[PDB]
Order: structure tokens, then C-alpha cells, then sequence
């Protein structure tokens, strides 16, 4: 994916 | 949402991309950290989950030359080593 799409997945764990 | 406290080195890192406080939610910490990595272009252009941080403050704070954004548990561990207990 783009960097932004991988990085978004961490917001979920928060 | 729980407020957490960065240690001095992480705090300077977040304040370099506009952060204005001494405490943050974890979603805020993850926001400013993402803006840092992407602003300084540390991610691999071709393989965009992999971050190269060998010549960066971030490499010193996290104790690695690179990491993968897929490793969620490991990113959280590395961030919590840099927060006040
Ligand atoms: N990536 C497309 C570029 C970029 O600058 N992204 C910043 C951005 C856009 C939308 C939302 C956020 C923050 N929300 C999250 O999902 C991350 N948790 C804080 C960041």
C-alpha cells in the first residue's frame, strides 16, 4: 500500500 | 482517551512537526510520528511499509537501523520505551 495506508492500521490498535 | 507523556528526546521529535503540548493521546503521538517519517522521506519508495532510520534520531530512540509498519506490537513496544512510566 502507500505508507499512509499501512500507518493508518496502527490508529486501529489505539 | 488516556493521556501519555513523551520523554525529552521523543518530545523534541514531535515538536519538530508542529506538536504544541507536554502530554498526548496515543492517536496524537502516532499522528505526529507518521508526519515525521513521511516528511523526512525515511520510508522505502518502492516497499512503503519498510522505514530506514540508521542516520536519524529515530534509529537512536528505537535502537534499530530499520523496522516494518506491519509489526504493530513491536512499534507499540518501541514507543512505550520512550514514554514516562
Ligand atoms: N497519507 C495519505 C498522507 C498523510 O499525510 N496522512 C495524514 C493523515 C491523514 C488522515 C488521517 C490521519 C490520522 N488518523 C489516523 O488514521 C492515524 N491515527 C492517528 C493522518
Amino acid at each position: 500500500l502507500t505508507f499512509d495506508q499501512y500507518w493508518a492500521q496502527l490508529d486501529s490498535a489505539a | 482517551e488516556t493521556l501519555v507523556r513523551p520523554k525529552p528526546e521523543l518530545l523534541k521529535l514531535l515538536k519538530s512537526v508542529g506538536a504544541q503540548k507536554d502530554t498526548y493521546t496515543m492517536k496524537e503521538v502516532l499522528f505526529y510520528l507518521g508526519q515525521y517519517i513521511m516528511t523526512k522521506r525515511l520510508y522505502d519508495e518502492k516497499q512503503q511499509h519498510i522505514v530506514y532510520c540508521s542516520n536519524d534520531l529515530l534509529g537512536d530512540l528505537f535502537g534499530v537501523p530499520s523496522f516494518s509498519v506491519k509489526e504493530h506490537r513491536k512499534i507499540y513496544t518501541m514507543i512505550y520505551r520512550n514514554l514516562v512510566v
